[PDB]
Parts: C-alpha cells; structure tokens; sequence
C-alpha cells in the first residue's frame, strides 16, 4: 500500500486528485486527460499536479513526501460469500460482514 | 527493577519506531480523528442512539474485547450480547451510512495513533515541571491526560498543527494537577499561585535587605490588600505537614507519635466525674416535678440549649414561675445537704 504522490505523472492512484483536475469527476473526460496520441482506473495528463491538496483554490495543501508502506498482509479484492459457518470476509461488492 | 527508566523507554522505544511527521502524519490522524466525529454524530442520527454509546461501542471494537468494558467499568453493557446488537445496526447502515461506521472506527483508531506518536511531547514538556512536588512519571502521566483533552479540541481546518496546541492543553492538565495533589491538605489554584508570588516576593526581598522580611515587606511588595496577617497565615499553609513518623530525638529510634496526647478520651479522672455528676444529676432531676424541670432538664441537657418553645401549651408565666422557683428550692436544699456544692468543674 503505497501513499502520498507529486506530479512525474499521475496514473492509476486513489480518488484524491479526481477532484482536482474537474475534467474526471465532473465529466467524463479523464480518457481525454490523455493529450495528444488518443486521436491518433486512473490516468491523468503528461504531468500538472504537484501537491497532496485540494482545488478550490489551492488552499486546503501539505506539498511533501510520498510513503511506500510495505504491509506484509494478504489482500482480497473480490471475496465469496459461504454459509457454513458464518459469512467469513465480504461478499463481491453489496455485503460487507467482515 | 527502577521504574522510571523502563517507562521512558517504554514510549520513547515506540516514539522511535514512530514519531509523528511534523505536517503529513499529523494532518493524517488529525484529519481522521475529526471525520470520526462527524461520523459519530450522524451515526447517532440515523440510529437515535445516544453519541456515548455510538462512541463506546466503537471504542471497544478497536481498543479491545468484553476483558476492557467488563473490569474497568463495572457492568451495564452486557460483555457480548449488548454491544453486538449494537454492532450488527450499524452493519445495516447501507453503502450510506456504512461509510460512517468504518470511519469512526479508523478515526478511534487514528487518534490512538496520534495519541501514541506525541508521547515525547509529554515527557519533554513534564520534564520542566519535575521539582513541583509531584513524581516525574505522575507528572507525565497527568500530561498525557492533558494531550488526549488537546486531541478532542484539535480543529484541522485552521492549519496550526498539533505541536502548538498540545502544549497547551498539556502544560494545563499538569500544573492543574500540581496544585490539586501535591500537597497533603488540598489548595485551590489561586491560593497556589498566591503562594508562588508571595514566595517570589520574599526572593526580592531578599536581594538587598540582608534581613529575611518581616511580614511587612511582603505585604507591601505584593500589592494591593496585604497584610501581615495575611502573610503569616499563607506561610503557615504553604508548610507541608510533617511526618507524624519522623526519626526523632538522637534519630536512633523515635518515633514522633508517643508524645503528643490524647483529648476525647476521658483520662479515669473524667470518667469519675461523668459517674457522680449523671448519678448525683439524676437523683435530683427524680426529686421534682416534671412539669417545668424536665423541660428544662431535657431542652438544656437533652437536645439544643426559648423559654416560650420551652414550654408545651403552658405559656411562659409558668415556665418562669416553676423554673425559678424549683431551680432554687433545688438549688437551696442542696445548699443544706452540700452534694453539688464542691462545683464538679
């Protein structure tokens, strides 16, 4: 699980920066980030943002580091649902009894 | 083995696998502990249970098992049963609300983190604080309480960081504490702080003079209504006790309780007394009539020291009339028949 990131380029991460550049969460246009080759999940443009902020404005920041967490657990993405003893873990999306 | 060393290295040991970063980490927790409320309250809102218990049952899913709500706080919460109902709503809270509960869990959880992480800040404020009266490790510890009262205020909307703002609440709880169980007769703050500037005046009354103030320099110095009167009575509080144990005498082997005496208890002398006295007092008392001797007798020597509520329908003609006439025939024939007399005080 990795963390904070600055601006080399911007693909793939978390819901933080969608906001940000409005094209993604306000339209659909995160497809048309990519500039120039598209005539010819996340990815966003050659390279624009450098900070761990929010865009009003850019007010609400924290310019810095970016940490690679190593944690040594085993993640699940898409769980089954199993009765036998009680429903262990998470089902696909719906139900979480975990 | 000693105890102050093994606590230091207790947190510092934890500080020095995670200090907090001075904005990030901080920001985090912040951040966290704060979307925790919210989450709580709306928790509340949609569940109409009280944010006290929103709060509890979150706090025991993340901070530990039935063991910590069964000791600690006696027994309303049913160890299992009770906070799992409790549970199992907020597991029915749809992708909604949801959200909330797995949120007021990882914000409990972030301001265990940023409660553990600041821990060096205690011990370094505390640190100054030492000589007061109260022990290093007491003195860290009422700090820590006071960085965990900064945590519950700490607004991360006005960008200051926690740095600034647990000083203060830290350097509060412990000088609270200073003043409230240093001493062996408690002392309100105000008399506290008045101690700590009448004895800073006395320092620069020292300066000079050559001559340890009289009370009247003090007076003086410090400021409007002081007096010598004054003074010596907050001196005379501002001296702890002394240990009734003390080594005494040559220290050999004193003891400074065998000395002092004892009042309540009636030395035999006093037990003799209250023998004749209630003895002599009683053949008396059967002698005479009831009437205005007993009302007497028992207002006086039976409850509370009102000739006119003295009496009970009698008005106070005759209260006056029996009281000093059989007061006196009382008082005269025991004039003959000396008994009472050689006053028994």
């Amino acid at each position: 699980r990795v963390e904070y990131v600055k601006k080399e380029r911007a693909g793939l991460r978390l819901p933080l920066a969608a906001w940000v550049e409005k094209e993604a969460y306000k339209p659909g246009e995160i497809l048309a980030e990519l500039p120039e080759p598209y005539l010819f999940g996340d990815k966003i443009v050659a390279a624009i943002d450098p900070e761990e902020e929010v865009i009003a404005e850019a007010e609400g920041v924290v310019h810095l580091h970016e940490p690679a967490s190593i944690l040594v657990v085993k993640a699940r993405v898409y769980p089954f649902e199993d009765d036998v003893e009680v429903s262990t873990g998470d089902r696909v999306a719906p139900g979480d009894v975990l | 083995k000693i105890s102050t060393s093994d606590p230091v290295r207790q947190y510092l040991h934890e500080i020095g696998q995670v200090p907090l970063l001075t904005l990030e980490e901080e920001v985090e927790l912040a951040r966290k502990v704060e979307e925790g409320m919210e989450a709580i309250k709306k928790l509340s809102e949609i569940t109409g249970l009280d944010p006290d218990l929103i709060r509890e049952v979150v706090r025991a899913k993340i901070l530990g098992s039935a063991r910590v709500r069964h000791i600690p706080g006696l027994k309303e919460t049913l160890d299992p049963k009770t906070v799992e109902e409790i549970d199992q709503k907020l597991k029915s809270l749809p992708k909604e609300h949801k959200r909330y509960l797995h949120i007021a869990r990882e914000g409990e959880a972030a301001r265990q983190h940023l409660i553990e992480a600041n821990l060096r800040l205690v011990v370094s404020i505390a640190k100054k604080y030492t000589g007061r009266g109260l022990s290093f490790l007491d003195l860290i510890q009422e700090g820590n309480q006071g960085l965990i009262r900064a945590v519950e205020k700490f607004e991360y909307k006005r960008r200051f960081k926690f740095s600034t703002y647990a000083t203060w609440w830290i350097r509060q709880a412990i000088n609270r504490a200073i003043a409230d169980q240093a001493r062996t007769i408690r002392i309100p703050v105000h008399m506290v702080e008045t101690i700590n500037k009448l004895s800073r005046t006395a320092r620069q009354l020292q300066q000079e003079l050559g001559r340890e103030p009289t009370y009247e320099e003090i007076a003086e110095a410090m400021g409007p209504g002081w007096d010598a009167k004054r003074v010596e009575e907050t001196l005379k509080i501002a001296q702890e006790p002394v240990s009734l144990e003390t080594p005494i005498g040559d220290e050999k082997d004193s003891f400074y309780g065998d000395f002092i005496p004892d009042e309540h208890l009636p030395s035999p002398v006093d037990a003799a007394t209250q023998s004749l006295l209630s003895e002599e007092l009683e053949k008396a008392l059967s002698k005479l009539s009831e009437r205005e001797a007993m009302v007497l007798k028992l207002r006086k020597g039976l409850i509370d020291g009102e000739e006119v509520g003295a009496f009970f329908g009698v008005t106070r003609e005759r209260i006056r009339q029996i009281e000093n006439k059989a007061l006196r025939k009382l008082k005269y024939h025991e004039s003959r028949t000396r008994k009472l007399r050689d006053f028994l005080d």
